[PDB]
């Protein structure tokens, strides 16, 4: 046939469907392999990317394929299909890294990705790999001049809160001692470290403020129930 | 439906999140628009107010709230230098923990605006304009137009403080209220 | 005079100038007797900034020898005041970072705590409202009370003649004696 998007169509519902039993061909699935990257709607190729069967040699076939293309979530997806957290904790770095590059994710978007990220931190050793995402975004709020800094501030407060929720965590807060290690590689200005802890601790001390709120409207409520 | 029931829902997570506390903050909104004026309820009011980073959704509340507790529109006079200032309490938001949480942030410049609009706080008036909002001239002419004579606590209170910036006009000033010149005054905002 | 000057400022009511005569005197455990002798009570603020200037005035005065140690006993002997976030913008450039980390690690611990004890009532709130509403649910138009062969109390005469005033635990009134117990 010569027209490539007609041969994409066909093999779209060839294999849409999974209740095919009886397969017999080879060629084919490689062609529809190899012309799916031919596909230029990136959604859709993650919608695709979402459900498939993801064979080792396929799944390495992608890779390759996607090594070209900027699609950094693409990959991500993948290396956690592959079970590669440090694969995948990495591909979401560089996406950030990128999107803060850019500068057009919204906010909303990007706090978005942050949970993502942190999401998949917990899912994996994961100390050092959550080290390196601290150091990775200390580095990247460092790099970005002052707009960005509202957003390394609340990066900061989920990592602190994913570190609270994971056990500090005892000798994985000494690890984050060890990240201050790491601190004294950035040898970074104090102004800025005393600045950024006194935000972060005003920012934990206004959010403790509202539970009691809360508790009390609750302890009310249930008081009149009694 | 019970209120507490739709506030369930909410809270438990404090990420960012700006769709769930704006969606909060204008149920909020639409619970105090009308009836219900819980005291508790407009003090959350204040506070989600302040984990966001908005100021035009808190003067406006200034703007449209009576002295005695009443939501409505028109900027109208108020028993200034009354009962209502001076005996009557009343009940609203706790000024000293919002104060508290308005200097943990760095919106302090506006809550000078926000301490008129409270009641009492004679003396705390003078100390916010003085040590916090610098200005010392600010400070003298807030001490000029202070209540009747009645209202010497805050001279002996912070008279050392006072005397060390323009040491000129706080001796006109301790003279005039020692020497029997206790008339007011209109209030308005090297020798 | 170093003492007589001090006390006469106790006597007089002027805390804040005595205890900046006694720390520009270097008269430190006498300063430290008044401010925990603060018999007086103002809220804890006057005492707060009499503790923060005093932390200050101690603060950045001679070399750091045991800092962590001498920051731990400020701490201590602060009796629940002057937390490390207030000491923290008086710090200056330092390299005590071992302690700031143990600081801040106790104090995410304490707030992960006051979060999981917030949830936890939270939950048990939810739960205690769900059964109380369960019980009163179940409580409407299962009353299921019978009156026996026969019946009467307070009045005496029978209960069967004016009205079926009936309570639990087996009691009958007429509608009438209750009115008439209450006035």
């Amino acid at each position: 046939v010569k027209n490539e998007e007609t041969q994409q169509k066909y093999l779209d519902k060839l294999f849409s469907t999974p209740n095919i039993n009886n397969k017999v061909d080879k060629r084919l699935r490689n062609l529809h392999i190899e012309l799916n990257c031919k596909y230029k709607s990136k959604r859709e190729m993650i919608l695709w990317l979402n459900g498939t069967v993801l064979s080792n040699a396929e799944s390495l076939q992608i890779l390759d394929l996607l090594n070209q293309d900027s699609n950094f979530e693409a990959a991500a997806i993948i290396h956690e299909r592959l079970e590669s957290f440090n694969l995948a904790v990495r591909d979401l770095l560089s996406f950030i890294e990128q999107c803060l590059n850019e500068g057009k994710t919204n906010i909303s978007t990007l706090l978005e990705s942050l949970r993502r990220a942190f999401d998949d931190c917990n899912s994996a050793e994961k100390k050092s790999c959550w080290i390196l995402l601290i150091t990775f975004l200390i580095t990247l709020y460092g790099k970005y001049p002052s707009e960005r800094k509202d957003l390394c501030n609340k990066l900061l407060q989920e990592a602190f809160l994913g570190l609270v929720r994971s056990k500090s965590g005892g000798e994985f807060w000494e690890i984050m001692s060890s990240v201050l290690e790491h601190q004294d590689v950035i040898l970074m200005k104090v102004q800025d470290l005393k600045q950024l802890l006194l935000n972060v601790f005003n920012t934990y001390k206004l959010e403790r403020s509202l539970s009691e709120l809360i508790q009390k409207i609750i302890e009310d409520s249930s008081q009149d129930l009694v | 439906v019970e209120t507490s029931e739709i506030i369930s829902k909410f809270g438990v997570k404090e990420v960012p999140d700006p769709e769930s506390m704006r969606n909060l903050a204008d149920y909020l909104w639409s619970l105090i628009k009308n009836s219900i004026s819980q005291r508790d309820h407009v003090t959350l009011l204040l506070i989600v107010l302040i984990k966001l980073k908005d100021v035009e959704g808190i003067d406006t509340f200034i703007q449209h709230f009576d002295r005695k507790g009443i939501w409505n529109e028109g900027v109208v006079m108020d028993d200034m230098d009354d009962v209502t200032f001076f005996y009557s309490d009343n009940d609203f938001f706790d000024l000293d923990l919002i104060l508290e949480l308005m200097k943990e942030s760095d919106f302090k410049r506006l809550s000078y605006r926000l301490a008129k609009k409270y009641s009492k706080d004679s003396l705390i008036i003078v100390d916010i304009l003085l040590n916090l909002l610098h200005n010392p001239v600010k400070a003298i002419k807030y001490i000029k137009s202070l209540p009747i004579d009645e209202t010497l606590r805050c001279l002996v209170t912070y008279s050392k403080k006072l005397l060390e910036e323009s040491p000129n006009e706080t001796n006109a000033l301790l003279i005039e209220v020692f020497t029997g010149k206790f008339k007011p005054s209109t209030f308005e905002v090297r020798t | 005079k170093t003492k007589t000057s001090i006390f006469l400022l106790t006597r007089l009511n002027l805390f804040e100038d005595a205890i900046d005569l006694a720390l520009k005197n270097n008269l430190i455990d006498d300063c430290k007797v008044i401010v925990n002798d603060e018999i007086l009570i103002e809220d804890y603020k006057l005492r707060k900034r009499l503790w923060l200037k005093i932390a200050k005035h101690l603060l950045l005065s001679m070399k750091d020898i045991d800092i962590k140690q001498l920051i731990r006993t400020i701490l201590n002997d602060s009796n629940e005041i002057l937390t490390i976030k207030d000491l923290l913008p008086f710090f200056n450039e330092y390299t005590t970072i071992a302690n700031l980390k143990e600081e801040l690690i106790k104090f995410l611990e304490n707030h992960n705590m006051k979060m999981n004890e917030i949830s936890e009532d939270i939950i048990n709130s939810k739960n205690l409202k769900v059964e109380i509403n369960t019980e009163i649910s179940k409580f409407n138009e299962i009353y299921r009370i019978l009156e026996p062969g026969k019946s009467c109390d307070e009045c005496g005469k029978f209960l069967q003649i004016k009205k079926f005033i009936v309570f639990p635990c087996g009691h009958c009134f007429h509608w009438n004696c209750i009115i008439r117990v209450i006035l």
